[PDB]
């Protein structure tokens, strides 16, 4: 029983995993084990989501979260989101479902039977954590195959089959990607936009060209970088700032997962390109918009001049102004006049919503689409009654997009605190105190006193 | 002399599992029974005739959704014991009229006398001094002028809070509305006094953890503390000079600190009692009549505290009907505070 | 009080016929009601145009009248506006718009009868409440 | 000894009075500014257009309020989510009418107070500390977070963050209990557990080790002049403390050790109140409290009341009447 | 130690499973009768799903005298026919 | 209101470039133990 117990180990039991931390065999053992249990939650869940699924309703009345994913990706899926084809789904279950199996053999053959080190077997699968060469080239290798992971989404788009585009004339439908943008003025200008109203960060690509080129810049990026960190070592500069540890490199990876996890949080909450509202349901900005349109639409049917009407505040009852002079909506959606939507541009003119557009031009699509995104908005109860908090019980529904974004929030928030504990604890233990205070050498005690 | 009494007095102190002393014979039933009382009617007995609600895991209430609700209104302040004149007897009769409420509120009463003359009890056998007893007097304060006090001031004890978890809650939102509670300056002290306790609970339980002596060799550092030890576990020199440079002032003597730490929230929850007791007469912090005058009179004139009011009118005019079933409210449609459109 | 065949006797048409659902019939009416229609008229009313309710006076006084079986499973074919002078299958869910409206593909005749029953049956158990909306919550 | 060696050993300096550090750097000024926009805006500032709608609420206290009415009022809801400095307005004029001062403090206080953690961190290694004071204070800072950011970005707009003043707290938690029924949500739930717990172990710490404090003073002076600063012996019995407390309860729902006991007490509220956070977090995309309204029905379909159906009434007057002329349209969906 | 048996000792010594065996699921079968026989409906009074109101009637069964509330609840409990 | 936001600008780089070089100047050894970090 090598390091499994408090007293071999020096860590108890409820941090047992701790006692890894210089056992590379079990802790690849470990690594792998787990990535198995991703990769059976993956293809168990897309079975179950299947065996659930019926074609007729919106996938996000039904409490889906992996099929809208793999519906995204243009499979399965024609014109207007509607599904012609379960097989796809089904083949992207059942084969991570039978990868898990090899994972779990491998993870739990290096736990519990193989080398516990690794060191003495293989010196290229061997490593110290503080071989600052050794590291950068096992980082090396993730960056290259997170780059080919990149480009396959790429080989998806641009030549096998496309993504589903809600964008596209027609009602949305699967799209092969021709001419992805290249422009690094536009893909990287993504990067400099202001994250707030109106702007929007990355979280504001709007278009399947755009994302593709990214996908293209981020894998030659990864590719490239993989291979400098393999080739180079770190600079002093860079050997200067750091804690060098297996923790500390652990906390690093907390700080990170926790950022992309906010991010995904809002990507989800306000992005309805690559989340398409077809699959996920309208996003919030969208339902509150669809609402007001819906009653423009009725009231100009019953013969209401909606440019003219005045609302009892003195704004618009249907239409005002935005604070640079857009034409948009009015009533307290005034907030998401930024809301972008496949059903609302047509409306659109140079100066916001057009009021000959309105009175002439809506067609019966938008007027049914307006009116199934104003009655799935984003509102409902922990046990899944749909709708504002003072709803009766009848509809059984939350949107996947309030699924995705309150899971994300609460897992990125609970990471950030795990990278403040173990970078907190790389720091000490690096410097030696982690432990405590020692008595005789308490650093307080030969400082001058403050007063 | 080594009497009855005396040798009783042994048996009651003897070092047991459970200590039991004289103020157990108080103690033990009247707890026992308050909680049984709970779950009994939590688990089978009805609001319908009281309130017109279902309430029990029989009727398909759930764990938030059940209580042991207050009786009727038209019950004023009786005791209704079992042999009063109200039940005369009947057990069925009992239940369904609220007598489970007034036996679980007198019971968990007498129970609360009785687990802090545990506290003094104990306290003198062991030779500490009391004043684990004398904080457990604001948890008392609080029942009793929340349970027995707010409702005797009220016409029954109806109004006082049913015993259940979304029953409180509704005890919360009448409190609101009605009395506009969260105005009160008494009130505003206990969430200082609560608020204030749980952070010294956190500061000084995260203080001590991070300025421990290293003790032992382990990366757990628990193991490294024996209860016997005469040395400090921690440094408290060097957390004063922590919190002295972070937040300008530190704490430097420990047993004011921990003074301090029983003074805060025992002082809240008194304070929040205190407003509580004029809640049973009225006797609200309902208005600033400053602000009432120049709103009256100036159309334009709007603050948090007239916004605020406007949301008591509406809980007051939507909820009193089915709030308060024995007054018999008929409110039509177009009598009910509304905004445009909600 | 209970769910008694008298409650479950509703119009089957104008002319003063009735028929008699059963439970089985009122409680699938329910859970298709729930599937196909609650998202917009949850508890009797029309979230999408209040103005119209689905209160047997109401639905009475609709052209052609909708107060019984014939009339609702003729709507739920060929819906029109509350004055009959306009068909609205392109924006009101159908058997005739069940290409736009894929919910109603999986609905047979029998479904919209249990449909048009609940529809029929539950004022007669909710009173106000049905149609009334938040007011009667 | 270069200027620029000299600048980092003065601020990372054990010896300031109190520590500047890194952290400090952008944690000063970012604190000044806020405290001092706060300052001014709640005495003097004129009223605001919190919902967009031409109907300014008036927030300081030279126009009609009281330090308990008072308050910085939330920037306008045709502002949404937008960006809205000071160099935005056409004049400062406008930039009152329309809420500006309320972005500046509040984002010039979350990254003080962002930073104000880091600076526990960093002082604790400067010193050999243990590193996890920083982790108790997220809890709180979580929390401020939720009503200033979270809360609104989930809702689109800074119109619906948490007022800077004590009436307009009690106006967010109304209309928060009308939107989301927060009382039901087993977050907030935990959270009160948390606050509540807390305070009752806060008085349990408290009294214990007050009741076993050694004997060291007469009874005319403060038993408070028995402990010395910076002495090595423990100031009371914890075996006596555990002993009449495990008598209170029983032997073994006592702590004897003073390490886990203090961890207990800073685990309990900071766990809690982090719940909490993530409670305001979360309904913040609008993951409501369980509903639970006609749940109970009997035989012939009639719905019988519940506690949750009274809540409701309550809930449904709230909802009727805040922002009385904000709505055009029959649903509050943000 | 207080001289009680520890528990841990009680709990797996097969004596003691096999008294709790036994007296545990009687308990629970009890538990179980209690409500499935209706008794529980008649000791503490609570309605049954078809007795919360008359056929007909929507008002509730509220009492509203002090002195006479056990016969009001007897009046209502009859008018259920 | 151009030269407020100026001005506003280069205070607000002036303040995080401190910050980000004063973490970059050997920040590991500023501890009362173990210097030797690197
Ligand atoms: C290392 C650390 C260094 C720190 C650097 C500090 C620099 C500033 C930090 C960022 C501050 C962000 C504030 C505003 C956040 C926001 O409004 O976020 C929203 C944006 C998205 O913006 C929205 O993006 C939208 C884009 O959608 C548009 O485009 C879409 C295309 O499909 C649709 O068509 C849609 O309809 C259309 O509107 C619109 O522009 C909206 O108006 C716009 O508001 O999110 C985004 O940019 C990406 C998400 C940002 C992260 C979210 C912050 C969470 C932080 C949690 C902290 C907890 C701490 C706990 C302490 C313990
Ligand atoms: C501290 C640590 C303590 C530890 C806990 C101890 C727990 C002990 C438990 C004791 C319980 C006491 C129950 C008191 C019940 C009560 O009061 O019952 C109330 C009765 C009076 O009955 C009420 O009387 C009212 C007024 O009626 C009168 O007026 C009517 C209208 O005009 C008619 O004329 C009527 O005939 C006439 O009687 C209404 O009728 C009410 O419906 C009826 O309930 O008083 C009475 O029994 C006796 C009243 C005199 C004694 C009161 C002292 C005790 C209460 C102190 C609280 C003060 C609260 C005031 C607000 C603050
Ligand atoms: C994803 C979760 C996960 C994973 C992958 C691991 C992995 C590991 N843990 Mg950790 N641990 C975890 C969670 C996890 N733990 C949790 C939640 C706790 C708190 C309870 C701990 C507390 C803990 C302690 C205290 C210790 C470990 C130790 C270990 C290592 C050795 C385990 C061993 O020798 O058991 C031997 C156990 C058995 C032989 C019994 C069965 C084990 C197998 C693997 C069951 C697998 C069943 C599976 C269905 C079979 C699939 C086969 C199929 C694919 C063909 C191993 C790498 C030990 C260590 O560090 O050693 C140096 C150690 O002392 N863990
Ligand atoms: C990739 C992420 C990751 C990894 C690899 C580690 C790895 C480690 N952590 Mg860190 N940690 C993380 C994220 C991570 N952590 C996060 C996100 C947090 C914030 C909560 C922490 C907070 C944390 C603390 C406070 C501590 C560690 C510690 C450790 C070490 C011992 C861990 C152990 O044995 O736990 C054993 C596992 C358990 C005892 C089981 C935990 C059970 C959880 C709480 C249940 C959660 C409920 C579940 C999600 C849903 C309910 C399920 C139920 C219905 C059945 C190990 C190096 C210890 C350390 O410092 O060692 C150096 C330590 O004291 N971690
Ligand atoms: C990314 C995470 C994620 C998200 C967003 C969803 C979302 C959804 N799931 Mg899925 N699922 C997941 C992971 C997720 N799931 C996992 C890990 C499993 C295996 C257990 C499942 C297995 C599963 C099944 C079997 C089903 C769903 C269903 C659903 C839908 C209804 C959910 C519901 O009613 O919850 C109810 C809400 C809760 C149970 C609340 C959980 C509270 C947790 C315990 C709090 C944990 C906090 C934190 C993690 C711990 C911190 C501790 C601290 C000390 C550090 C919704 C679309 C249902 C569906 O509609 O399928 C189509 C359904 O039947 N899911
Ligand atoms: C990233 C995970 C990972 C890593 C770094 C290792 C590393 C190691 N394994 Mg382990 N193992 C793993 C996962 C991993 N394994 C899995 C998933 C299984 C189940 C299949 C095993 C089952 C296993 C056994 C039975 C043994 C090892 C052994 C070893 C050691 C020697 C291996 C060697 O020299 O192969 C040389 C390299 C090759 C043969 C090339 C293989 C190419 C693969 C099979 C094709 C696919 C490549 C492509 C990148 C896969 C993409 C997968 C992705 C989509 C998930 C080495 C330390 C040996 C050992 O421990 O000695 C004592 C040993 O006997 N492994
Ligand atoms: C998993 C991804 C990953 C990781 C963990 C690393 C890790 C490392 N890189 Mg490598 N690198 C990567 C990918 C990665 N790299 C890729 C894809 C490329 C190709 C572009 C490179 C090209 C590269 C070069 C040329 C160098 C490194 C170097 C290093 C080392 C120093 C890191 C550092 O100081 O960052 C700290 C970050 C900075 C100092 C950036 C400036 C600070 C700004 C102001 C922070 C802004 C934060 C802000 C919130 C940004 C938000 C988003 C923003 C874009 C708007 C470190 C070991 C250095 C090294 O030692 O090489 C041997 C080095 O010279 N990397
Ligand atoms: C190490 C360790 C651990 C961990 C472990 C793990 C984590 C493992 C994993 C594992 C895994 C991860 C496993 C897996 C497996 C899998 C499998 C075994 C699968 C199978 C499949 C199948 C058989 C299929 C079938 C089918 C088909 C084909 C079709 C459809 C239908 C069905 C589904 C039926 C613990 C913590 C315990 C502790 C101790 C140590
Ligand atoms: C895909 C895609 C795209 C693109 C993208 C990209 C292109 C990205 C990039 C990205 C990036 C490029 C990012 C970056 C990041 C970075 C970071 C995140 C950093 C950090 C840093 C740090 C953390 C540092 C720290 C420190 C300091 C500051 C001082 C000294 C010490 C230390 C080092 C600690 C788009 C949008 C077009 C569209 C969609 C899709
Ligand atoms: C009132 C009264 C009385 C009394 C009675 C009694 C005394 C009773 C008792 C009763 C009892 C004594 C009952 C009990 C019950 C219990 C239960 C019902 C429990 C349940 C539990 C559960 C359900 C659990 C859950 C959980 C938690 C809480 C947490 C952890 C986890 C778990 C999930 C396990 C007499 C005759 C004198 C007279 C007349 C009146
Ligand atoms: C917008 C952000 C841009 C970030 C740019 C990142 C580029 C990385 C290059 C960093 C430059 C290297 O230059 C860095 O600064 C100065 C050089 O005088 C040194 O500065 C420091 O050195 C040592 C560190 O041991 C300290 O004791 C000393 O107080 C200080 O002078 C750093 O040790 C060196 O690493
Ligand atoms: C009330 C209890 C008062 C104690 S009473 C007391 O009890 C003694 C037993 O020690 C007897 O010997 C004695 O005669 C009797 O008066
Ligand atoms: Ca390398
Ligand atoms: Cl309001
Ligand atoms: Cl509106
Ligand atoms: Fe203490």
């Amino acid at each position: 029983a090598t390091n499994r117990d408090q007293e071999s180990s020096g860590f108890a039991w409820w941090a047992g995993n701790a006692r890894l931390i210089n056992l590379s065999g079990k802790l690849l053992g470990a690594h792998v084990a787990h990535a198995g249990l991703i990769v059976f939650w993956a293809g168990a869940m897309t079975l179950f989501e299947l065996a659930h699924f019926i074609p007729e309703k919106p996938m996000y009345e039904q409490g889906l979260i992996l099929i809208p994913h793999i519906a995204t990706l243009g499979w399965g899926v024609g014109p207007g989101g509607e599904v012609v084809d379960t097989f796809p789904f089904f083949v992207v279950g059942v084969v991570h479902l039978i990868s898990s199996a090899v994972l779990g053999f491998g993870g739990v053959y290096h736990a519990i039977r193989g080398p516990e080190t690794l060191e003495e077997y293989s010196s290229f699968f061997g490593y110290d954590w503080k071989d600052k060469n050794k590291m950068t080239t096992i980082l090396g290798f993730h960056l290259i195959v997170l780059g080919i992971g990149a480009l396959l989404l790429v080989a998806k788009a641009m030549f096998f089959g496309g993504l589903y585009d809600t964008w596209a004339p027609g009602g949305g439908d699967v799209r092969v990607i021709t001419n992805p943008t290249l422009d690094p003025r536009v893909i990287f200008g993504y990067l400099l936009k202001s994250p707030f109203g109106g702007e929007g960060w990355i979280v504001s690509v709007n278009n399947l060209e755009d994302v593709v080129g990214g996908h293209i810049w981020i894998g030659l990026i990864c590719i490239a970088g993989g291979i400098w960190h393999i080739l180079t070592t770190p600079f002093g500069w860079a050997r200067r700032a750091f804690i060098w540890s297996g923790e500390a490199y652990l906390s690093y990876s907390l700080g990170a997962l926790s950022m992309m996890g906010f991010i995904a949080t809002c990507f989800v909450w306000f992005n309805n390109t690559v989340y398409p509202s077809e699959f996920y349901g309208p996003t919030g900005p969208e339902a509150s918009q669809a609402q007001a349109m819906t009653f423009l639409i009725r009231d100009q049917k019953l013969g209401a001049n909606v440019g003219s009407a005045q609302g009892p505040t003195g704004l618009g009852k249907y239409l005002m102004r935005s604070p640079t002079g857009e034409i948009i909506f009015g009533g307290e959606t005034m907030r998401f006049w930024d809301f972008r939507g496949p059903w609302l541009e047509p409306l659109r003119g140079p100066n916001g919503l057009d009021l000959n557009k309105i009175k002439n031009d809506i067609q019966p699509w938008q007027e049914r689409r307006a009116a199934e995104y104003m009655t799935h908005a984003p509102l409902g109860s922990l046990n899944s009654v749909g709708g504002v908090a003072t709803e009766i019980n009848s509809v059984n529904f939350v949107s996947p997009r309030s699924w995705l974004a309150t899971s994300h929030f609460v897992l990125a928030f609970f990471f950030l605190v795990g990278h403040l504990w173990h970078a907190g604890r790389a720091r000490a233990a690096a410097a030696g105190f982690e432990k405590g205070i020692d008595r005789e050498s308490e650093p307080v005690l030969s400082m001058p006193s403050l007063d | 002399e080594r009497g009855w009494f005396d040798i009783l007095d042994d048996w009651l102190k003897r070092d047991r599992f459970v200590f039991v002393g004289w103020s157990g014979i108080l103690l033990f039933p009247c707890a026992y029974l308050a909680l049984g009382g709970w779950l009994t009617g939590t688990t089978f007995v009805t609001s319908w005739y009281t309130h017109g609600l279902a309430s029990s895991y029989l009727e398909g209430c759930n764990f938030l959704t059940v209580a042991v609700s207050t009786p009727a209104n038209s019950m004023g302040h009786s005791l209704l014991l079992l042999w009063g004149p109200e039940a005369q007897g009947d057990f069925t009769r009992w239940c369904q009229l609220g007598g489970l409420w007034t036996f679980i509120a007198l019971h968990g009463a007498f129970g609360l006398i009785g687990f802090m003359l545990r506290q003094f009890e104990i306290a003198r056998l062991v030779g500490v001094r009391p004043y684990n007893a004398i904080a457990f007097s604001a948890p008392i304060a609080v029942f009793v002028s929340v349970f027995l006090i707010y409702p005797l001031g009220q016409s029954s004890w109806f109004f006082a809070p049913s015993f259940g978890v979304a029953a409180i809650f509704r005890f919360l939102l009448f409190f609101q509305g009605f009395h506009n509670w969260t105005l009160n300056p008494f009130h505003m002290m206990g969430v200082a006094g609560v608020l204030g306790g749980a952070l010294l609970c956190a500061i000084h339980g995260a203080t001590v953890e991070n300025t421990l002596f290293q003790d032992g060799e382990g990366a757990s550092t628990f193991r490294a503390f024996n209860p016997t030890q005469a040395e400090e576990t921690y440094s408290m020199v060097t957390a004063n000079r922590f919190w002295s440079q972070i937040f300008g002032i530190a704490f430097s003597n420990k047993r004011w600190l921990h003074f301090f730490m029983l003074f805060v929230p025992v002082t809240g929850l008194w304070m929040s009692a205190i407003g509580v007791v004029g809640l049973a007469l009225n006797l609200r912090s309902y208005d600033f009549i400053s602000q009432e005058i120049r709103a009256a009179e100036d159309p334009e004139f709007e603050t948090f505290y007239t916004k605020n009011l406007l949301l008591n009118e509406g809980i007051r005019a939507w909820m009193a009907p089915q709030d308060q079933p024995h007054e018999n409210f008929v409110f039509p449609e177009e009598v009910l505070p509304r905004g445009n459109a909600l | 009080a209970e769910l008694t065949p008298e409650v479950l006797t509703v119009p089957l048409n104008s002319e003063g016929k009735t028929i008699t659902l059963t439970e089985k019939q009122y409680l699938e009416g329910k859970r298709l009601f729930q599937y196909a229609c609650a998202s917009c008229h949850v508890g009797g009313i029309t979230k999408t145009n209040p103005s119209l309710d689905l209160r047997t006076e109401t639905l009475a006084l609709a052209t052609p009248p909708r107060d019984n079986i014939e009339g609702l499973v003729d709507y739920m074919k060929n819906p029109t506006t509350y004055d009959g002078e306009q068909e609205i299958a392109e924006v009101h869910p159908s058997l005739r718009s069940a290409d736009i409206f894929p919910k109603m593909r999986n609905l047979t005749e029998k479904d919209l009868v249990a449909i048009a029953g609940h529809i029929l049956v539950e004022p007669k158990i909710l009173g106000d409440k049905w149609g009334g909306g938040k007011v009667y919550y | 000894a270069n200027l620029w060696e000299r600048f980092c050993n003065w601020v990372t300096s054990t010896d300031n009075r109190l520590y500047v550090g890194w952290f400090g750097v952008i944690m000063i000024p970012t604190l000044l500014a806020a405290t001092i926009c706060f300052v001014i805006a709640f005495i003097a500032a004129p009223p605001v257009d919190i919902d967009g709608i031409r109907e300014p609420v008036s927030g300081s206290l030279l126009y009609g309020n009281n330090i308990i009415t008072g308050a910085v009022v939330p920037s306008s809801n045709a502002i949404g989510l937008h960006f809205y400095p000071i160099w935005e307005a056409a004049s400062l004029d406008e930039w009152l009418y329309n809420g500006g001062p309320y972005q500046l403090i509040i984002f010039h206080f979350l990254l003080g107070a962002s930073c104000y953690m880091g600076r526990q961190w960093e002082l604790s290694y400067r010193l050999g500390m243990r590193p996890w004071i920083c982790v108790a204070y997220s809890a709180p800072l979580a929390s401020a977070f939720a009503v200033f950011l979270i809360y609104p970005i989930g809702q689109g707009s800074f119109s619906d963050g948490m007022p800077l003043g004590i009436s307009g707290t009690f106006n967010f938690m109304i209309v928060f209990q009308a939107e989301h029924n927060i009382l039901m949500h087993p977050f907030h739930q935990l959270g009160v557990a948390g606050v509540f717990g807390g305070a009752l172990f806060c008085a349990m710490h408290g009294s214990l080790v007050t009741s076993s404090l050694i004997r060291e003073t007469t009874e005319t002076e403060s038993a408070n002049y028995g402990y010395k600063f910076g002495q090595e012996e423990e100031t009371y019995n914890i075996v006596a403390a555990h002993g009449y407390f495990g008598r209170l309860i029983f032997q073994y729902a006592s702590f004897n050790n003073s390490r886990s006991l203090h961890f207990f007490l800073a685990a309990w509220p900071v766990v809690g109140v982090w719940f909490a956070a993530l409670g305001i977090s979360t309904m913040a995309f609008n993951l409501n409290g369980f509903n639970f309204n006609h749940s109970v029905i009997d035989a012939k379909g009639n719905v019988i009341n519940t506690w949750a159906d009274i809540i409701n009434r309550a809930n449904l007057g709230m909802e009727v009447m805040h922002e009385r002329n904000a709505h055009n349209f029959p649903l509050d969906l943000a | 130690t207080t001289g009680e048996r520890p528990f841990s000792d009680i709990i797996t010594s097969v004596r003691y499973w096999v008294i709790h065996s036994i007296t545990i699921p009687a308990l629970f079968i009890a538990g179980w009768l209690f409500v499935s026989t209706g008794l529980a409906y008649d000791v503490f009074g609570t309605p049954r799903p078809d007795s919360y109101y008359a056929q007909e009637q929507r008002s509730i069964p509220l009492v509203t005298d002090r002195f006479e509330a056990k016969q009001q609840v007897e009046t209502f409990l009859e008018q259920l026919k | 209101m151009e030269t407020l936001k100026i001005t506003v600008y280069i205070v607000v780089t002036f303040f995080v470039l401190l910050f980000v070089f004063g973490f970059l100047s050997g920040d590991p050894a500023r501890n009362p133990k173990r210097k030797d970090l690197e």
